[PDB]
């Protein structure tokens, strides 16, 4: 019925809310910390900040935090990328008030202790080692890492020699440094907005300017390579996407739909997804392989990722690559641009057509824009992109600096100058 | 309204500190705590340099009373210096334990 | 303002109809952009043979390849050009195909899903081509052990019945499988009333019942000669069976004790109890300090890797119980705790605790419900499940007539003294002697 | 571990506002794209 | 405020214990207790 309502303030932080009719109230204060704003000596306290979310703070101690949140039903997701860090908090429409005050103290009051965090510490290897069991996850990371060289190829996930040396003054610093008015957006689903506000601003007024950490952007082409014993091999090829909420990036994105292969049948198969039939036809049976496309605020990475099997690494991986050449050859025509687009605007709906990803969606956008976009002009902005504009934007990969990042036995993975 | 008595009650606590063995010991009142599962937490809280102090006081102790004999008039400890290092921690650990004992009522 | 109550009886209702064969329409209005439109079958792998026990399960790698009207990759293309995501998914009662969509593409999406549930362009090729692939997909799922532990845990507690049988289904009969078999299968079991049309969204129920291509209907009788019961009662024979593997590095138990169908009071009430216990895992952020004592001992004293408990419904049958993964040395401890936890459930519970989990149960269900995929699931199943109803309202009424009494003797009905079904995928080799679960049932002492 | 074999293999990330969103939850836990 | 927590048990233990007590009696068959039934 009401429709949602951002507010900056004076610190800069952004709040939204939606009366929603439904049972269920949602919050979720995003604040902009993510894994690029560590250093050499900071790499990893994201990582265990994330894991430290039932820690005793100033108000509520770890027993009370936990127990109380059970009480009462409710959940508290600690989610964060390389940029941002999600603090999601969800429960029953009356018990919000008994949960905000815990998503309060953990964000502003946390409280180290030596002995508490130290216990946590172990808890970063089960974290990191669970998922480590999907390939995408140390494939997608190692790309970052030698695709970028500063910021963005920070990883997620702690190091592994730096584990137990993550100190209570680190987790305290980062929080301090990043946890701060300015990069933070409230974010509620079935809150009242001038409640909200009123909160907002009795509690969430701390000062903090940007890149303590060391900010800044930067790409840098590179390769690492993952040697292993399992059949089949993972592999990224990805160049210098457009940035985020741009026009470059948008036409990337389409173009990404035009050779993008996630399914949308069940045991089906793609006769849509351009990548696949070329990759199909020169490879063998059992394979599979789809476009990447990322964007972030400073730097983005467009290309594609494939799932070969040892001696088909090569065939696949070039295949992809071909088929990606010929758009950028000029070779595109209307209808698959059209098809393309509707696939987007299709996703973009589903994406938002549910109360976390709506959330989300709000929330990112609040810390990107400064506002709340709808969804209507979001859909207008992906129509506008051009046939050519894709093959356009297409021409960049080919013709931008490559960074791969590749896992499995690679006798037969082709290298920079492969390809 | 203690004026007299808390003047009067500090000076009766010195005579307890410097009558105490853990005076003369040299181990300071928190060392001669009975260590059970709350000091036991406390304890393991307790940084480096805390830490690894109570375990040389605790040796020097032991091996006093091991040999029946006092440490010098000159290194003693002196009850002004009361190093209430494991009360802060002490003090949380059963914090927290009163609180969980409290949630599980009803 | 707005409190919890309100916005439950403001919610949307569910309106459902029906064609002149028995195809149900049901659908949830939004006037929302995306729609998910489904047709939820109600033919599964219980109705199978043993010979096509694999059979449904094999017309799922089908139903998208092909319509005598969309040959090769026409529903697919379709599908990628209409921008609507298709999915199909198939358990031991329910089979089911949905789209996803913009909610303008209604028209074509309709069309499309009939078009699949109907005419199934399947030849030779495409048969020796699946074979293959399904083939591989067994050899896939052999890699999993919650998967290989929950067949097993079926096949117990099911041992003699056309239940007990993998949705996958039998290695060999998809080698052996019959082109003609497929037919019958679908022939047989396709025919409405069984079908239901959903959906829920930015649609109009008017239009979608409308829409519904009224094409071919339930060739089945008038009269009680087809009551007997396609769904008869399935034993569910408490048994173990032990499956011990000392090169596997962890340890899957699934213990069972049999429940309710799909409608019935004790059916809320238990899902309360399991609240309680909860579920656990290596990454959760509250371990030692969660208010579920398996969850607490075992966040502290790294007994388990991962537990979760379950409700299995199914109309003459359920599973009841938890499943938790753990080292080899500690699969007793686990065993311990948990029974320990059932037995104080149906002697002790407090009202707090009931009253904790209440709630808990409250979100699980109205958070499952954000989307339109959800929506629509929840509207399909829940037709043939719970028949045309849809208790969503309800609900908080049923779970708020929850008493610690009613939980308490709830669930002392199917736990305590009830004999258990119990399967792991050793190392088992600490896994408790089946007189020791079974007496862990029973209060002497422990 | 997961078998993948056959034709089934469908990963590879792209959304729109979030890419390769990482989440730790109190309760649940995951990774997306 | 305990025996509200205790309530269920207090009802079960109840029973248990006085079944206990007369069945040890009972197995013991002491004659004055039993002279009463």
């Amino acid at each position: 019925p009401q429709d949602l309502e951002f507010t900056r303030l004076p610190n800069g932080l952004v709040i939204a809310s939606l009366e929603n009719y439904a049972p269920a109230s949602r919050i979720g204060l995003f604040i902009k910390a993510g894994s690029r704003y560590e250093n050499s000596n900071n790499l990893g306290t994201s990582h265990l900040l994330r894991l430290a979310s039932s820690l005793t703070t100033k108000g509520a101690s770890s027993f009370k935090i936990t127990r109380g949140i059970e009480a009462v039903g409710g959940k508290l997701s600690v989610t964060s990328t390389r940029e941002n860090m999600a603090y999601t908090v969800e429960c029953l429409r009356d018990d919000v008030d008994i949960l905000m005050e815990f998503l309060l103290n953990v964000t502003t009051a946390p409280e180290f202790r030596r002995w508490e965090v130290a216990a946590l510490q172990p808890q970063l290897r089960i974290d990191k080692a669970v998922a480590l069991q999907n390939p995408q996850a140390h494939v997608i990371e190692n790309l970052h890492a030698a695709a970028y060289r500063n910021a963005l190829a920070n990883s997620l996930y702690c190091p592994d020699y730096r584990i137990g040396k993550v100190t209570p003054v680190e987790l305290h610093d980062y929080v301090q440094n990043h946890f701060t008015s300015a990069r933070m957006a409230l974010i509620g689903l079935g809150v009242s907005h001038p409640v909200l506000k009123q909160v907002a601003e009795q509690f969430l007024n701390i000062r903090g300017g940007l890149g303590l950490s060391g900010a800044k952007a930067k790409y840098h082409g590179g390769e690492i390579r993952e040697q292993n014993g399992d059949s089949l091999v993972h592999a990224a090829l990805v160049a210098e996407s457009a940035a985020i909420g741009s026009a470059e990036a948008n036409a990337f994105s389409v173009l990404q739909h035009v050779l993008g292969a996630g399914p949308h049948v069940k045991r089906g198969s793609n006769a849509t997804s351009s990548l696949y039939q070329a990759v199909a036809k020169g490879v063998h049976q059992p394979f599979d392989v789809s476009a990447f496309n990322a964007s972030y605020s400073d730097s983005g990475l467009f290309g594609f990722y494939t799932i070969s099997q040892a001696a088909s690494a090569g065939d696949v991986i070039k295949a992809a690559y071909n088929q990606v050449k010929t758009i950028a050859q000029g070779n595109l025509s209307n209808p698959d641009v059209q098809a393309a687009k509707n696939k987007l605007k299709a996703g973009y709906l589903m994406s938002v057509e549910s109360s976390e990803g709506f959330l989300d969606e709000v929330g990112s956008q609040a810390l990107a824009a400064g506002s709340y976009t709808p969804p209507s002009t979001v859909l207008q902005q992906i129509d506008a992109v051009a046939d050519a504009d894709v093959i356009n934007a297409a021409k960049k990969f080919v013709s931008g600096r490559k960074s791969m990042a590749a896992s499995g036995n690679l006798g037969h993975t082709p290298f920079i100058d492969e390809l | 309204a203690v004026s007299a008595s808390s003047r009067w009650l500090e000076g009766i606590r010195k005579w307890y500190y410097n009558a105490a063995g853990f005076n003369k010991l040299g181990l300071m009142r928190d060392d001669t705590i009975h260590e059970n599962d709350d000091v036991k937490e406390a304890i393991r809280r307790l940084p480096e340099n805390l830490y690894d102090d109570r375990v040389f006081r605790i040796k020097r102790a032991l091996d006093l009373s091991m040999r029946q004999q006092i440490l010098p008039k000159e290194q003693w400890t002196k009850y002004e210096e009361d190093k209430s290092y494991l009360e802060p921690y002490l003090k949380e650990v059963i914090r927290e334990r009163k609180e969980r004992e409290e949630w599980a009522k009803k | 303002t707005a409190t919890y109550a309100q916005a439950l009886q403001s919610v949307p209702e569910t309106q459902v109809s029906q064609l002149d064969n028995g195809l149900r329409v049901a659908s949830e209005q939004s006037s929302q952009p995306t729609c998910t439109v489904g047709v939820w079958i109600d033919a599964g792998s219980r109705y199978e043979s043993e010979k096509n026990n694999g059979a449904g399960y094999f017309v799922e790698h089908l139903a998208f390849k092909g319509t005598k009207n969309r040959p090769g990759n026409a529903l697919e293309k379709e599908v990628e050009s209409m921008g609507a995501h298709l999915n199909a998914y198939s358990t031991r009662e329910h089979t089911a195909y949905y789209i996803k969509a913009l909610s303008k593409d209604l028209p074509k999406a309709v069309e499309l899903l009939a078009d699949i549930v109907q005419n199934c362009s399947l030849e030779d090729s495409q048969i020796e081509k699946e074979r293959d692939v399904i083939l591989q997909e067994l050899q896939e799922n052999d890699t999993s052990m919650r998967d290989v532990v929950f067949n097993y845990l079926h096949a117990t507690a099911f041992q003699g019945t056309p239940l007990a049988q993998s949705v996958e289904g039998p290695s060999e009969n998809v080698r052996k499988l019959s082109r003609a078999d497929l037919t019958e299968y679908l022939s047989r079991h396709y025919k409405a009333p069984r079908m239901v049309l959903a959906a829920a969204g930015g649609l109009e129920h008017r239009q979608l019942l409308d829409l519904a291509q009224k094409h071919f209907s339930g060739l089945s009788g008038t009269y009680d000669e087809d009551a007997v019961p396609t769904l008869s009662p399935c034993r569910f024979t408490g048994s173990q069976i032990c499956h011990r593997e000392d090169g596997l590095p962890l340890a899957h138990v699934a213990i069972a004790v049999e429940g309710p169908g799909w409608a019935h009071p004790d059916n809320v009430a238990l899902q309360v109890a399991n609240a309680i216990i909860g579920h656990y895992d290596c990454t959760y952020g509250g371990g030692a300090h969660l208010s579920s004592p398996l969850a607490s001992i075992a966040a502290t004293n790294k007994l388990c890797q991962s537990f979760q408990t379950f409700n299995i419904c199914y109309a003459d049958t359920g599973l009841l119980g938890a499943h938790f993964v753990c080292d080899h040395m500690s699969i007793d401890d686990m065993m311990f705790v948990l029974q320990g936890q059932w037995m104080r459930l149906c002697t002790s519970a407090t009202e707090s605790e009931v009253l904790r989990g209440k709630n808990l149960l409250r979100n699980a269900l109205v958070s499952h419900l954000d989307g339109t995929t959800p929506v629509c699931e929840d509207i399909g199943r829940s037709l043939l499940t719970y028949g045309r109803r849809i208790p969503l309202a309800e609900w908080e009424s049923r779970i708020a007539e929850v008493d610690a009494r009613v939980v308490r003797e709830v669930c002392s009905k199917y736990f305590y003294d009830q004999c258990p079904a119990v399967a792991g995928f050793g190392p088992i080799e600490q896994l408790p002697d089946y007189n020791r679960i079974r007496s862990g049932m029973f209060w002497l002492r422990f | 571990k997961r078998s993948v074999l056959c034709r089934e293999s469908l990963r590879g990330q792209a959304a729109g506002r979030p890419l390769v969103a990482s989440v730790s939850l109190n309760v649940p836990a995951s990774v997306r794209y | 405020r305990y025996r509200q927590l205790a309530r269920n048990w207090v009802p079960t233990a109840s029973l248990w214990g006085a079944v206990g007590a007369v069945g040890l009696v009972w197995a013991t068959d002491w004659r004055l207790i039993l002279d009463w039934v």
